[PDB]
């Protein structure tokens, strides 16, 4: 089925850091590739980064060499580390399980509730 | 004995269209008349087929491709077709034998500020072969220019959410689609009748 849930957001000074935490639960017949997205509220819901099963990242050009995506499959928990935050990187942030397979069961993907990150001058 | 269609059609959730479901149906009896003039269903186009004659005619397998697109895209769930869906999500073969159901599902599959959970493949390196599925999370090279695997100029993440709101117009509303595909390759009959 999967319930995803985000955590660890809120207001912070510009230049600081934050760690976002996507906790999963009761899982499927698969390890899903997983992503982060944000809503620059106004601008539509927009791609931030991915980690695949195969472990390759890709990141959107916006946050390159500033943000970092990682998972600890032990916890079944997914990390967005965000360094050198500007006010642009304010948004509701969302984690995204993708489609993956296993022979006819076909997990579509799921999104979470989100967490608001907020940055200032 | 009777076939499990009510689980395909009257289903809680449906496939995003790149990520298209199927059941094969076998070893059961199929009253299809409660589909054709059910007439709860909007669109209903049979190719290779009179939609009487199937209701006492026999197949090795029936396969039932459950998924969800925009209304304007329903044109593409059809042989010889072109553009985003027939190219990149779900093709049909040019001498297809089968029926194509859709119905408007705005009442179900839209929400207040947009259901993200139905989805579609924009770009892809080449077109899909008949009944190909793709689930690639892998960046598209638009340019000659390399990607660095950074989403950016000429370097695009190839899946999108449709984002169905109820306040949409009728073409940008969601339609739920089934594609009954019929075969009889060579070992035995399993689906008819009565």
């Amino acid at each position: 089925e999967v319930q995803l849930v985000e955590s660890g957001g809120g207001s912070v000074q510009a230049g600081g850091s934050l760690r976002l935490s996507c906790v999963a639960s009761g899982y499927t017949y698969c390890s899903y590739d997983m992503s982060w997205y944000r809503q620059a509220p106004g601008k539509e819901r927009e791609f931030v980064s991915i980690i695949r099963r195969d472990g390759s990242t890709a990141y959107t050009d916006a946050v390159k060499g500033r943000f970092a995506i990682s998972r600890d499959n032990a916890k079944n928990t997914l990390y967005l580390q965000m360094n050198s935050l500007e006010p642009e990187d304010t948004a509701m942030y969302y984690c995204k399980s993708w489609a993956c397979s296993s022979g006819e069961y076909l997990y579509q993907g799921d999104w979470g509730q989100g967490t608001q990150v907020t940055v200032s001058s | 004995n009777l076939c499990p269609f009510g689980e395909v059609f009257n289903a809680t959730r449906f496939a995003s269209v790149y990520a298209w479901n199927r059941k094969r149906i076998s070893n059961c009896v199929a009253d299809y008349s409660v589909l054709y003039n059910s007439a709860s269903f909007s669109t209903f186009k049979c190719y290779g087929v009179s939609p009487t004659k199937l209701n006492d005619l026999c197949f090795t397998n029936v396969y039932a491709d459950s998924f969800v697109i925009r209304g304007d895209e329903v044109r593409q769930i059809a042989p010889g077709q072109t553009g985003k869906i027939a190219d990149y999500n779900y093709k049909l073969p040019d001498d297809f034998t089968g029926c194509v159901i859709a119905w408007n599902s705005n009442n179900l599959d839209s929400k207040v500020g947009g259901n993200y959970n139905y989805l579609y493949r924009l770009f892809r390196k080449s077109n899909l072969k008949p009944f190909e599925r793709d689930i690639s999370t892998e960046i598209y090279q638009a340019g000659s220019t390399p990607c660095n695997g950074v989403e950016g100029f000429n370097c695009y993440f190839p899946l999108q959410s449709y984002g169905f709101q109820p306040t949409n117009g009728v073409g940008y509303q969601p339609y739920r689609v089934v594609v009954l595909s019929f075969e009889l390759l060579h070992a035995p009959a399993t689906v008819c009748g009565p």
